[PDB]
């Protein structure tokens, strides 16, 4: 609650407005087009999406000499499945264990592997994810996803100040033993791989 | 900058707002913010590093509770305005004109080919921030570092929360372009680039988890030992 | 707590914003928030510490931007509801009654001629914070300390800005009321107060003034060396 | 500008009634009359100002004994003059000179030493002034009150997060030479106490 917001719908009159505005001056000068915003649209809601990281991961999971090059350098292992590009030129991915929980957060921004699990979603973007998993990840992990890390179990969070962008390698579930790729894959979430979530049971 | 937007260790934000499912785009308006990324450093002017630094002057109250691709707006017009390409007044007059004409036209223009090839290039080629320079890595793994109390008032990636820190030197990743430069209009002037980690007793007391570490990235000046 | 209030050495908060002149209180309603200050201490319940941290969990858009006064009233229901003391179905019944009829009477009440003396009485006697402990001052004028880099959930005055910072003590006080027990309603906890003083160099690193020092309040817990 | 904000009319409309609500509950439990919010705005508004700090000041200029007292108790040689109380029961007055120019500030809220200021002006408790004196004191004294402190002279800002009160002694202005204390009086200002601008000149 703020007593001086607007709104939901007023701010989104609004917002619609200072866009179309924006967008008539920016056609005008030629740097965008109709063609050109379609375009990118289409590419992040039908072409890249965490599908791109399913792969990625039940290759890992299928394959330990891939899964090493893999942790070696993201990027270059992302390639070898025609993966990669913008906002994910710079990919070190990060393998939980019995050992290890990983969650990565950008701070200061919104800054996610587009490449392997499209754009993120809004909750990563905002303040409320950002400022606290930093601080609290062991209870942000139990009161937000339900996922409950054992206090012995260590937490390292991956803050992406830089162009290098973090990528959770969830634990393999159990009971998974010599399941094909395409059934591995019904398991790995986009949670997983952001490591606010493991990857589904059974 | 020291900006709100620096949320990391910020306390009362208020528990996190996840719908259960979400479509990428929630509205038209937002792919047209979203097309502003790619357009923005088609026109080689400004990079990723000033786009940032945009968001990073945003009113505090309004990015904190404003849609995401708001914030995309905002620094698109903080550099068209301070590069005199968007004229302010001309804005405003459009912005009510669509106010009160919502079904309006945008202006007719020619469609570009080139502009279509540039964005599948962008998109599955990467715009990659790696440079080779001349100097070699101040420091290694296993080097124990702290971190700078600098506090710049143009554009850094200096979270508050891991100045005069210390932490121990993870992974050397090569040089990529400096933000404390390229976000101030100043170049590349291209850094060597550490993961460096930090206990969560370092980073908040004895407040932290007692079984945590933060990595964070950190360009070659930001660290001494 | 690590809260948007904590607002020492934040960038981008924009101009000041200063009429060249204003009354003391701009609307009624602002004469009825102050005096709510005087009315949650003379019920001994809640004291200045706990007032100042129902501020800080404010949502931080809201008080950023709301005059102030309004904090007031979020803190006076803050502490309201928690204590079970204001019902909040009544409160908000009560709000849109007074949206709908707001020239609608308020409820009638007797006069207290105590109310009047508790006023007069704390205005011009004071609500004084020192007290007596019973062991000496830990530090003294010359000392150079280290203040602590605990960052706590609930009520404390540790500024952000000078956290892990070297000074020089100052001035010794006496002892006070602790914050960090005081505004987390676990009692005075008295502790010897000094004054530090801090260099803007090393508050800020190279981009602070030259020629300049900060004095900040720490209780003793707050610094050692 | 913030896109989200409500009109200064719609967010007053509301501040009216929630306060109004909540007037009308603090009446019924006892704990607030009509006359007790009078007699404290009364205080506030015509019996507790900068007229009291400035009778202060005249004093510490006009007699270097009860200055040297102001400088090492501000809470006892105030009450000399009948002057103390809420807010101002710990007040420590720093001292302008040639070498050494004052400001102070509540970083934290709004801490102003009441017994002399009155209640502190809007500018002084908002985030703009709080956030900006502690790391750009001289900056800001020349932009917001045309206000040059050479680059020479040290600026001590006192951040006041104790009960502690700070209050700024300003020099005496030249050309006052055997002023009486009414007339260096006129030259006191609240902006001179608080160190944002000097005492008057003339
Ligand atoms: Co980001
Ligand atoms: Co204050």
């Amino acid at each position: 609650e703020n007593i001086t917001r607007k709104s939901d719908e007023e701010i989104q009159k609004e917002i619609t407005a200072r866009v179309k505005a924006l967008e008539s001056m920016l056609i005008e000068q030629g740097i965008l087009t109709t063609s050109m915003i379609d375009r990118m649209a289409e590419i992040y809601e039908n072409e890249v999406g965490p599908h791109l990281g399913a792969k990625v991961v039940v290759k890992a999971w299928t394959d330990p000499e891939f899964k090493k090059r893999l942790l070696a350098d993201g990027t270059e292992a992302c390639k070898e499945l025609g993966i990669g590009g913008l906002q994910g030129e710079d990919m070190m991915w990060v393998e939980n264990t019995d050992e290890v929980h990983h969650v990565v957060v950008c701070t200061l921004c919104s800054c996610y592997p587009w490449p392997v699990l499209g754009l993120p979603p809004n909750w990563f973007k905002e303040p409320q994810y950002r400022s606290r998993v930093v601080r609290e990840p062991r209870q942000l992990l139990k009161e937000e996803f339900g996922f409950e890390v054992p206090p012995s179990k260590e937490i390292k969070v991956w803050d992406s100040s830089s162009e290098m962008r973090f990528v959770v390698l969830p634990q393999r579930p159990a009971g998974t033993d010599g399941w094909s790729e395409e059934e591995l894959a019904t398991l790995v979430t986009r949670e997983s791989m952001i490591g606010v979530e493991p990857a589904k049971a059974v | 900058m020291n900006g709100v937007y620096d949320v990391g260790g910020t306390d009362g934000l208020g528990p996190i707002n996840r719908p259960a499912d979400e479509p990428v785009f929630r509205a038209e308006w937002e792919k047209v913010a979203f097309a502003m990324f790619p357009a923005t450093f088609r026109a080689g002017f400004m990079g990723l590093d000033e786009f940032r630094f945009g968001i990073e002057q945003m009113n505090p109250a309004e990015y904190l509770e404003s849609p995401y691709y708001w914030h995309w707006i905002r620094t698109y017009i903080h550099h068209g305005v301070r590069t005199g390409k968007i004229d302010l007044e001309e804005l405003e007059r459009r912005t009510q004109y669509y106010r009160e004409n919502p079904d309006a036209p945008l202006p007719e223009h020619e469609q570009k080919p080139e502009l279509i090839e540039f964005v599948n290039q962008a998109v599955y080629g990467g715009l990659p921030a790696s440079r080779e320079v001349d100097r070699p890595p101040k420091f290694k793994e296993g080097d124990v570092v702290r971190f700078s109390t600098a506090s710049p008032k143009g554009h850094a990636r200096r979270a508050r929360y891991v100045r005069g820190k210390t932490g121990t030197v993870v992974k050397h990743h090569g040089a990529y372009i400096y933000p404390d430069t390229a976000g101030n209009g100043l170049g590349e002037c291209p850094e060597h680039l550490y993961t460096v980690r930090f206990t969560a007793q370092e980073l908040w007391g004895p407040e932290g988890d007692p079984n945590s570490s933060v990595y964070y990235d950190c360009w070659e000046p930001y660290i001494e030992l």
